[PDB]
């Protein structure tokens, strides 16, 4: 029988297809529950619940859970869950742009650059993909560029 | 409407490259700017996330017995008798 | 004289005359003042209410020109920035209406000056994200938030959001989760302590046994950072005064990014695969591990040791539905841009849309 | 049934690592077996499949307008009227 | 106006999102007709389609199909298409195994090893993968080795 | 000595004394007699009812064992051998009801004796794939079936299906197909005279210009191809004397392993970013750039510059339920393995399913 976890945020990592388990920070004030990261995990790791649709996942999901936390968890589930693929998403069509080797050398100076009166910003645009700075980041820069562009 | 369409003098595209490359452009961007947009990377990421009536990652031993009994008589030893399975997916 | 351009472009740098630090002009246009001189008044096409033409679309609006946002989807903004949330006059996501979890952003680094003002100036509440459990019963996060810094690599020169509040202070961490590999469980305080019981479940001998694997891997970047900063005796680092701490990066460009982080730590860093497997299990490098070394590098969350994690309360949503609010009537939802028409000598822009 | 066992003395595994990814395992197979089968990537591969009336693709020039007028009245010339959209998703 | 294509057989080769295009080697005998395999891609150029679901493909594949045989095509598409994605099947759960550099030297000796009276057989267990004979190349060697195996 | 091992899993060659050719005992034991002596008759469970599967399920079966084959398809075998067809019973996949297409595998090389064989005995007619666009006014398709053939490295041994066919002669390929790249389009044929125009296209500049991707990167693996095998006056290439043939390999792993395809054509080839470019592109190696140096090499469509593909009449299903009709008592459908438990020492297998 798995120990009491008995911790507070933070998260868990763990071989098993989950991988990462994320823990609330906070509580919901006014409730007696929560909702865990049970599983999120990228590329391959994700590919993996990729090859399953929205519905099926949940099960794994909790059982993965369990090899961690131990069966008791189920009492509490409440069968409710929600899942999010990002490459199964028509308009995100992926987490984030990752260059595989040498990519950024090859061609993201053009990829920053402005295409007649067409500009580019975004996440991908900036060097800190897979994050929101990175997409305000270019998004002002772009907005500087037109404001003050000849009409 | 089947369709529309805008103008302006500037445009700001936003859209992800993977999603661009189903785009139709014209004039062609440059060639390097396509390469990038047929070549850029997009990694596949997905999250599960499940609902729990109580917060028992924040459990002590006591809280689970204690918790637990509460649901329902002998809930606790009820768990300890049927232990943990030695099956994974690691 | 590529390689110098990327570093500019990594590292926010203008061009060569001045220099000028791009952070500073940023959060100068984004929580200043804003598009300073608002040029010629033009009319405009941003595709995308993401967070990027949020914000774009926005700074460009109040600088009085005429702003049109298409979005594709045709009831949400905030693209890759999504919450779980009860939507009124619907089913909520989870059997409590009052649950939410985040679908994508979930935190945000102290070391982002944008995005952390951004949030503040926008009106909304900040928590601190729990990036390792912690001690519940330590620190005070009743008082006031801390406001946004930073400092640019430019001679003493910095920003903030505000007034500080040395009253506020951030729980302790223990590190009483998990980490369960080989079928082998212990707590993280643990494998800090003594990372030898699961490192040989991973088959590590030797020498690397006796090591955790985040060390393993700063070890094998030390060479990498010496490229732009300088070790210091207190065990800290400071980069190189700007020529080198420029040229350094664009050296780091021109020597790592033939890597994928994978083949860096192996033919590189000489590690074995049992290290790598462990490196890549305990911290998510497993999957990247054939990506750019880069992509791994850069995110290192060194730098800031001390630094912080941040959640907005109601959800990331938050973030681009108040922003939303205003461009109220320059947001077009449920259009797909479909083709994309320019005129480019050597109106400017037309794009076709599909209803969604 | 919920579920259903099977016995026997030896057992050959022919589902793709992938797969076998999500199979709750016991005893652990050896340590490498185990990495290959987290490690292993598969890759991705889609096909779109179209069916045409006639092997165009087949078609002379002369096939075209033939074939294609015999549709209905001057169906050829429109198309040649119309022409070919400029703009590419390359 | 695009050229009339006078192919037979084989397949074309392009930028646009369809990447690869397949003519039928034989017309299937009795008909007039005929299906072409409009778009076929790997990796990344097939990490695309499987941002969008089963039936919205259609659309763009016959628009890049047009983009290289004239527009004109329009006319005989039945408006009927299948398309099926690997990532997607919860039973392949991707097109076939492709080592990523190193792994093979890594683990693949590991792959064949047989775990106690399991053992392993099909397409990746070989170094022929993504073809069948790979497949059945390991299925024979399995059954010889369990067949002669002392019970 | 891993790599010697490799060499040999590979290439198929037997144990260091005899050296056996592997191919030999598959293509006896699947063709010719099947498992030869019937060991101790014992329970088999079989999980997966594709291709391999099957096959193992079949032969093993035919020697007399208790062989249960496990699918989790509640409706289909063969697995990744898939193909669009009316299905007695319910609407067609295509308009025309007599209408089918591959959504798997759908060409078989010459040189896959196993499968092209296999195909034969089970009595499937086998028509020939056009891999490249062909003149149908030419060759000589209604000759019985070439036999299938097999060359062993050792000493002149070979195996076949059976009787030549002389009289049987694959149409001359015309190269009258696309390659339309950076809104240019020209034919096979064109391109192979003349590579300039689409090259430039990519922006080749200078030598490269003037070479058809293929070659470019034939000319590219020549230096590995040399590990192995010797070029010959001729212009054509023959495997070292085993000794070296073996060891040139193992080296070839202990070279090119750590290679992406693209790392290779980059930094080894010393090809420019452009010539990847149009390579990668005009022959699909954009997308696997990254994945390892030697699943392109392997594949390498070389070897047999006059072989042949091959495709089932009726469809690719046709091998895999053909097989099925013989396994009709083995095989169970809708049955998913989520529980494997099996007894190691330092009944063996309990195998739980779920209902599909
Ligand atoms: C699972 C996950 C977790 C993450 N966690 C974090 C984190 O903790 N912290 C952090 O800072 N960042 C995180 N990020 C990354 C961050 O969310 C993104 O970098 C950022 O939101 C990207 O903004 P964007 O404006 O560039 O693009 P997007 O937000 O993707 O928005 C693009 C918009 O364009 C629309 N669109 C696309 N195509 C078309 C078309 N053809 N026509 C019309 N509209 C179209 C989309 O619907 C969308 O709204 C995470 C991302 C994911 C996927
Ligand atoms: C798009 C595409 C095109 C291809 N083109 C070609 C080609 O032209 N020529 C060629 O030779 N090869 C080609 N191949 C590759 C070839 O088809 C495969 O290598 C081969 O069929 C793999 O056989 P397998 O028996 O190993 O596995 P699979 O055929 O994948 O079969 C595994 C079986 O296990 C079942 N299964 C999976 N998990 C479970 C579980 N938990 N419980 C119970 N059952 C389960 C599945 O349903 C399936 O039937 C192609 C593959 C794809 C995807």
């Amino acid at each position: 029988v798995r120990p009491a976890t008995n911790a507070y945020g933070g998260g868990s990592t763990t071989d098993n297809p989950n991988r990462f388990m994320y823990y609330p920070s906070h509580p919901v004030p006014g409730t007696q529950g929560g909702v865990v990261l049970a599983a999120y995990s990228w590329s391959d790791d994700a590919a993996r619940w990729d090859s399953f649709d929205d519905a099926e996942r949940y099960g794994y999901a909790l059982e993965n859970l369990q090899s961690v936390h131990g069966r008791r968890i189920e009492v509490f589930y409440t069968g409710a869950g929600q899942t999010q693929s990002w490459l199964r998403d028509p308009y995100a069509c992926g987490e984030a742009a990752v260059y595989t080797p040498h990519q950024m050398t090859a061609f993201h100076l053009d990829v920053v650059r402005p295409e007649g009166p067409v500009y580019f910003a975004g996440e991908h645009v900036s060097l800190k993909h897979a994050w929101i700075e990175g997409a305000v980041e270019t998004a002002v820069r772009a907005a500087i560029a037109v404001n003050e562009a000849p009409v | 409407a089947a369709t529309q369409t805008w103008t302006g003098d500037l445009a700001i595209v936003t859209i992800p490259f993977s999603s661009l490359r189903f785009v139709k452009v014209t004039p062609p961007f440059s060639y390097k700017k396509r390469r990038a947009v047929i070549e850029t990377h997009y990694d596949q990421a997905t999250k599960v996330l499940l609902e729990f009536s109580r917060r028992w990652w924040e459990f002590t031993e006591a809280d689970w017995k204690r918790e637990l009994d509460a649901i329902a008589p002998g809930l606790y030893d009820y768990y300890q008798q049927w232990g943990e399975d030695d099956a994974e997916a690691a | 004289m590529t390689y110098e351009q990327l570093a500019r472009e990594l590292l926010l740098v203008g061009p060569a005359p001045t220099n000028e630090d791009l952070k500073l002009r940023y959060l100068d246009v984004l929580i200043d003042n804003g598009l300073n001189p608002p040029g010629p008044p033009k009319r405009i096409l941003i595709v995308g209410a993401g967070i990027a033409g949020l914000v774009a679309g926005d700074l460009l609006t109040r600088a009085g020109h005429d702003v049109t946002i298409l979005e594709a989807n045709a009831n949400r903004v905030g693209g890759r920035i999504k919450t779980f949330h009860a939507k009124k006059g619907e089913p909520s996501p989870f059997a409590d209406p009052a649950q939410y979890a985040e679908a994508g952003a979930m935190r945000l680094p102290s070391f982002h000056p944008l995005t952390l003002a951004l949030i503040d100036k926008l009106g909304l509440k900040r928590r601190l994200f729990f990036n390792v459990d912690i001690d519940p019963q330590t620190g005070n996060q009743d008082a006031p938030v801390p406001p946004v810094f930073y400092k640019s690599f430019k001679d003493g020169k910095t920003w903030t959001n505000g007034a500080p509040s040395p009253e506020f202070k951030e729980p302790d961490k223990r590190n009483h989760t998990w980490i369960r590999t080989n079928r082998e469980q212990v707590r993280r305080a643990q494998y800090a302590t003594d990372p030898s019981s699961i490192n040989e479940g991973f088959h590590l001998t030797g020498c690397e046994t006796r090591l955790t694997v985040s060390d393993m891997v700063n070890q094998a970047l030390e060479p990498v950072r010496d490229y732009y900063s300088v070790k210091q005796d207190d065990g800290t680092r400071v980069n190189k005064p700007f020529k080198e701490w420029l040229a350094g990066w664009a050296d780091v460009v021109r020597d790592f990014d033939g890597y994928s982080m994978g083949r860096f730590l192996r033919e590189y860093a000489e590690f074995s695969d049992e290290a790598v497997e462990a490196i890549g299990t305990i911290e998510n490098m497993t999957s990247r591990l054939h990506l750019a070394f880069f992509h791994s590098f850069l995110g290192r969350s060194d730098i800031d040791p001390r630094a912080t994690y941040w959640e907005i309360e109601g959800g990331s949503r938050m973030l681009p539905e108040t922003l939303a609010k205003d461009l109220r009537d320059q947001i077009v939802m449920g259009q797909r841009m479909v083709r994309l028409e320019y005129y480019d000598p050597g109106p400017a822009v037309a794009i076709q849309t599909v209803p969604e």
